[PDB]
Formats: structure tokens, C-alpha cells, sequence
RNA sequence: GAAGUGUGGACGCCAGUCUGCAUGGAGCCGGCCUUGAAAUACCACCCUUUAAUGUUUGAUGUUCUAACCCGAAUCCGGGGA
């Protein structure tokens, strides 16, 4: 199938280096547009525990400012404050259906703490893509008007799902061998620094690369 | 109780089949009756030596046999008489035991097991070519002449 | 790791690409890259289905044999897994 000769590509047993990972990240495009290559890794932490969770941001290699399409979800008067603020898309919990439906056209999502539990329930979709609003990320707060305004200042948030795995787009599919490896190292460095104190044992059991659909390539974080 | 089964396994097992059997039961039966021997460095070196010696000493009896049989094709025919009358056919048949006893009376020592005879072919009176099996790898044939009696 | 484009082929059954070919126009790597009846990119999950091949285990049937059974003083004979 579309996988016949795609398997000859990589060696499931071999653990390629970063440069080779990107060089081997290549050999793996010939499809349609340019798949935003991400980085999937298995963290040695306890998904259930909160102090074990890992969330943060990494200044990877474009897309900030007026161009960014902000989507705010508030309640009551907060809705008007968001409108006057300048948010392209505004609405209450009702718009959670159109999202659950499909409508994904939006770069960032801002919301108030009162609607966080209902949005959290539907966080399975925004979670991995790092679109879910969070306090530390300065995405959730009563003064939504100031949030959207502050927006356009420049971060690719990352979080570990229930499975205990965390990923994030390093960039796209191809990209000059140098550029990608340049971002992969950056993401890994930002991840190791996010390792919780309580976490014992090997933090990164296995690092790799991922996005939508493709063969496999194991890499050495070092 | 790891012991070496030599007797019953697959007709014979005098090679080296180590198997863990019942303790005490083997020292009272298998061993005393002579059916198996304990699997102990000196012994394994002694018995496995028989293997090498077997293949080493081996072929003189085979090489001599083949040459001996090749000489028979120079002497020819081995006449055998048996009652007949059914228009060329006999009232009975010359089995393997009869062949081994008849062929040996000619001048060669051959057992019945060496006489490859799937089915009694000797039913008519004439010249037949019987097949033999000196070894699972070596085969031969003899020209027999069934005479009417 | 030649094939893809636009108008050409097959061994069990139905379609995207791929290889040693043959050739042109369709353009160079493409094809790729915003049409209602014709629409998009890099490592795991869930039915996974169906088909084919190989290995292991269990059950049933058939055949061959050193067990076992009977006859005989013995040799041995009959029977027979």
C-alpha cells in the first residue's frame, strides 16, 4: 500500500541522531502539503499526580501580531469586554458546540475561569494542539480584555496527556536539515528543564518525531 | 533424573537422548534391566567418542559389499524352484525369508531386512529383478530365475 | 531507491503513483496545491476485516512399527498398537 516502500525507509531498531533524524526526517514527504513535524516522547512520570505533570513553552523557530486569530470564550459582561477588546471570535459556552463540530479557524483561544470546567471537558482536542487556555500561560484570567491585547507578543505551549506522552510541532515536514534539527534540540532542551523534581528515574524513556501519519523514526535526545 | 535412553525411543536410541525421568524408579528398573545410562565430563567424552569412532571406523564392509555384489553381476542368475501350474503362475510365492535363504545358499550372507520387498512380486516363472537395501543410503538388485516345479 | 497526470496496464477478484519500459505535451518534483452533484502534508492504539504463506499447541481419521496379548519346551508362530 502507501506503506509498501515507506517501511524500507527507517530501521525500527536503529536509533538515529538528531541531524540524521532530520535527514531521515526527510526521505519521509512525497505526499501533499508540508506536515508540521512534531516531537513525541514518553515521559517517566505519573499522569495522575499534578506535581508530576509537565507544562511550559519553548521559543521555537513565525506567526504573531494582528495576524493571529484570537478566539475568546467568556460569560456575562465579559463577552462585551472581549468584543470591544478586538477579539476576532467571541462567544459563550454555546460556541463549544461548533468547535466540537468542526470550526477550527483560529490561532489562539482565550477564556475566563468560570467557563474553564466546561471547556476542560472538551480539552481532548485542544489539549494536544496546545490550544487549551491555562493560568500560567496567561491565557485564563478575569481581565480578558487585557489578555487579548497583550496577545501578539509571541509561544508553543506543550503538555503531557493522560497517556503520559507529550508532543509539539517542531515546524513542518521537510525544512532544511539544519533548521529542523535546530528546533528539535531546542524542544528537547526545553523539555528536560521542565522535568519535575519529584520525578525519579529516566525522564525521557524514548524521544522521536510525530504529527499525522507516517513511518517510524527513533532518535537520541543527546 | 537425567538419563540416556538407549533402548526404546525410535526403534533404537543408542545415540544420546538425555531425558529427566523419575528418581529411584530408574535406579531400580531402567538401569538394572539395562535400558538407560545416567548422563554425567569423562562419560560424555567417552560415549560421544563412540559416535566419532563409529563414523571413523566406518565403510569397509560397505565398500567390500558393493564390490562383492558387483562381482555377482559377473556370475549371474540364482535359480529357485517352486510348485507351479496355474498357466505360468505358482501355487504360492517366494517371500523375503525364502530369498534370503536362497540367495545365501548361493554364496552371500544377506538378511531378510536387507531384502527390499514391498509386495510379493515372485508369482510367475521366469527372470525377475529383486531389489535390495544394504543401507538406508546404499541399494542394489539381484537377478533371480524362478523355475517351474 | 526513474515510472504518477491528462486519455497507458494485470495472476486469484475490482482503481492514485512508482521502479530496471516505450516512447511525445502538457509543463522541471511535483500533482498539489480555496469547485454543492467531481475537494489537502512527518512513528505506535481501538473492527481491524478479508485473503495467502510459515512456525507452535490441542482434537479426530488412516497407514507403518521396538510396546502389549495369546500359542509353543525352545526356536518360533499368530495377533497388533
Amino acid at each position: 500500500k502507501r506503506m509498501r516502500v515507506i517501511r524500507e525507509k527507517v530501521d525500527a531498531t536503529k536509533q538515529y541522531d538528531i541531524n540524521e533524524a532530520i535527514a531521515l526526517l526527510k526521505e519521509l514527504a512525497t505526499a501533499k502539503f508540508v506536515e508540521s513535524v512534531d516531537v513525541a516522547v514518553n515521559l517517566g512520570i505519573d499522569a495522575r499526580k499534578s506535581d508530576q505533570n509537565v507544562r511550559g513553552a519553548t521559543v521555537l523557530p513565525h506567526g504573531t501580531g494582528r495576524s493571529v486569530r484570537v478566539a475568546v470564550f467568556t460569560q456575562g459582561a465579559n463577552a462585551e469586554a472581549a468584543k470591544a477588546a478586538g477579539a476576532e471570535l467571541v462567544g459563550m459556552e454555546d460556541l463549544a458546540d461548533q468547535i466540537k463540530k468542526g470550526e477550527m479557524n483560529f490561532d489562539v483561544v482565550i477564556a475566563s475561569p468560570d467557563a474553564m470546567r466546561v471547556v476542560g471537558q472538551l480539552g481532548q482536542v485542544l489539549g494536544p494542539r496546545g490550544l487549551m487556555p491555562n493560568p500560567k500561560v496567561g491565557t485564563v484570567t478575569p481581565n480578558v480584555a487585557e489578555a487579548v491585547k497583550n496577545a501578539k507578543a509571541g509561544q508553543v505551549r506543550y503538555r503531557n496527556d493522560k497517556n503520559g506522552i507529550i508532543h509539539t510541532t517542531i515546524g513542518k515536514v521537510d525544512f532544511d536539515a539544519d533548521k529542523l534539527k535546530e528546533n528539535l534540540e531546542a524542544l528537547l532542551v526545553a523539555l528536560k528543564k521542565a522535568k519535575p523534581t519529584q520525578a525519579k528515574g529516566v525522564y525521557i524513556k524514548k524521544v522521536s518525531i510525530s504529527t499525522t501519519m507516517g513511518a517510524g523514526v527513533a532518535v537520541d535526545q543527546a | 533424573m537425567q538419563v540416556i535412553l538407549l533402548d526404546k525411543v525410535a526403534n533404537l536410541g543408542s545415540l544420546g537422548d538425555q531425558v529427566n525421568v523419575k528418581a529411584g524408579y530408574a535406579r531400580n528398573f531402567l538401569v538394572p534391566q539395562g535400558k538407560a545410562v545416567p548422563a554425567t565430563k569423562k562419560n560424555i567424552e567417552f560415549f560421544e567418542a563412540r559416535r566419532a569412532e563409529l563414523e571413523a571406523k566406518l565403510a569397509e564392509v560397505l565398500a567390500a559389499a558393493n564390490a562383492r555384489a558387483e562381482k555377482i553381476n559377473a556370475l549371474e542368475t540364482v535359480t529357485i524352484a517352486s510348485k507351479a501350474g496355474d498357466e505360468g503362475k505358482l501355487f504360492g510365492s517366494i517371500g523375503t525369508r525364502d530369498i534370503a535363504d536362497a540367495v545365501t545358499a548361493a554364496g552371500v550372507e544377506v538378511a531378510k531386512s536387507e531384502v527390499r520387498l514391498p509386495n510379493g512380486v515372485l508369482r510367475t516363472t521366469g527372470e525377475h529383478e529383486v531389489s535390495f537395501q544394504v543401507h538406508s543410503e546404499v541399494f542394489a538388485k539381484v537377478i533371480v530365475n524362478v523355475v517351474a516345479e
